[PDB]
């Protein structure tokens, strides 16, 4: 079992270069390549690139302009570089081992005029090896197993995944949050807005109200700052009681109270 | 770009669930699709590669298949540990380029279905006085724990400066989520209506605030 460990800074300022290192150990790492996969919060996994044993590197075309991947054989480390980072590059970066192999197999491409007399299916990766390239030349008036195209089959899958390293891109310094009340127009809450660098502790009525309270996880906004909300659900239809949330930020050494009322 | 998957999929203990993954001829049409399982607090786990091959340590319940530009992951008998996010992937007209699916949250049912309670909060007077305006859409008491949020301004979808947390379990074992739309105090006063639309299991709950009347 091949072990992968990601190393690097957790916080990077925008317009700088995001650099990360992956320490790979294990015998099986020689066969397969080592790549990088990142996932922004609440987003799909995104492929970055990879480098094989021989030192050849391939990248995501939409990001190859900002990507550099190199490897140190003696330390068994693979490095990644993302240039001119924005707040969109905040993500969890996974070091991976990747299987990459290009093979030539028999298939029946869609636009091909002899595909209707070909048995190996439309998918390029049919599982039946061939040599040469293109139309076999053996297609006739009737269907035959000699009628096929020798196409490229691109095999790809991640073998092993690292635990991942969360990286945040923001130019902000430690900033005290601003607390605003959440009341309906015509449940209540407190908005803890634009703070750095987490966490914040939220109570209600100095701890006298804790049941029926749900404080959400924070979001990283395009400003480079964090924001969360705390929610209060009032039971029993009891009306006429003041509600006050207490927000404390350790980094700014701040404590703020905000009363909420219609 | 991205391969399209359903946002959420649910089934009961011991039942069969399928998760689709549709792309194009340059990716899924190539015929070598993989599937990955993501559990919070744990590293991603490879389940399937090469359309139908099972990775080492993967149970027989998980199986894969493909038809044209659409692949499908199937779990014949569901168990408690199967609850997770599932992603598909495939090479993109090269061995060194790959694309992933949008991801599917799989829930094993353990309680009755509950629709989301949605409350859209206007920006406070104190924030407007600072020439800012943040709309907070708080979503609660829904099960299964997966929703999608669409923000609307005068019937027009807006996605700029929108942030949404993923569903978090409440004290009553139901799930809650939050969504934020950040505006200036001028953008707030310049529109006649803002709406938060929460879609849960094909059903949509909509709350609307009006900057003119809301004061």
């Amino acid at each position: 079992q091949v072990q992968l460990r990601e190393s690097g800074p957790s916080l990077v300022k925008p317009s700088q270069t995001l650099s990360l290192t992956c320490t790979a150990s294990g015998f099986s790492l020689s066969d397969k390549a080592v790549g990088w996969v990142r996932q922004a919060p609440g987003k799909a996994l995104e492929w970055l690139g990879s480098i094989d044993t021989g030192g050849n590197a391939g990248y995501n075309p939409g990001l190859k302009s900002r990507l550099s991947i190199t490897q140190d054989n003696s330390k068994s480390q693979v490095s990644l570089s993302v240039s001119t980072v924005t707040t969109e590059d905040s993500a969890t970066y996974y070091c991976t081992t990747v299987h990459q192999k290009t093979t030539k197999q028999k298939s029946c491409p869609e636009g091909w005029s002899f595909a209707d007399r070909c048995y190996y299916g439309s998918g390029s990766c049919s599982g039946y090896d061939c040599y040469g390239d293109g139309d076999s030349g053996g297609c006739g008036a009737y269907s035959s197993y000699h009628c096929y195209t020798c196409t490229y089959c691109y095999e790809w899958y991640v073998d092993a995944w690292g635990q991942g390293l969360l990286v945040t891109v923001s130019s902000a310094s430690t900033t005290a949050p601003k607390v605003y009340p959440l009341s309906s127009c015509c449940t209540l809450g407190c908005l803890v807005s634009s703070y750095m660098p987490e966490p914040v502790t939220v109570t209600w009525n100095s701890g006298a109200l804790k049941s029926g309270v749900h404080t959400f996880p924070a979001v990283l906004q395009s400003s480079g700052l964090y924001s969360l909300s705390s929610m209060v659900t009032v039971p029993g239809s009891t009306s006429g009681q003041t509600f006050t949330c207490n927000v404390a930020h350790p980094a700014s050494s701040t404590k703020v109270d905000k009363a909420v009322e219609p | 770009a991205v391969l399209n998957q359903p946002s959420s999929v649910s089934g009961s203990l011991g039942q069969r669930v399928s998760i689709t993954c549709s792309g194009s001829s340059s990716n899924v049409g190539n015929g070598y699709v993989s599937w990955y399982q993501l559990i919070p607090g744990s590293a991603p786990r490879t389940l399937i590669y090469g359309d139908t091959s099972r990775a080492s340590g993967v149970p027989d319940r998980f199986s894969g298949s493909r038809s044209g530009n659409t692949a499908t992951l199937t779990i014949s008998s569901l168990q408690a540990e199967d609850e997770a996010d599932y992603f598909c992937a495939s090479a993109e007209d090269s061995s060194s380029n790959a694309v992933f699916g949008s991801g599917t949250t799989l829930t094993v049912l353990g309680q009755p279905k509950s629709p989301p309670s949605v409350t859209l909060f206007p920006p406070s007077t104190e924030e407007l006085n600072g020439n800012k305006a943040t709309l907070v859409c708080l979503i609660s008491d829904f099960y299964p724990g997966s929703v999608t949020v669409v923000w609307k301004a005068d019937g027009s979808t807006i996605t700029r400066n929108v942030e949404t947390t993923r569903a978090s379990k409440q004290s009553n074992s139901k799930y809650a989520a939050s969504s934020y739309l950040s505006l200036t105090s001028s953008d707030w006063k310049s529109k006649g209506s803002y709406s938060c639309e929460v879609t849960h299991e094909g059903s949509t709950v909509t709350k609307t605030v009006k900057p003119s009347e809301c004061s």
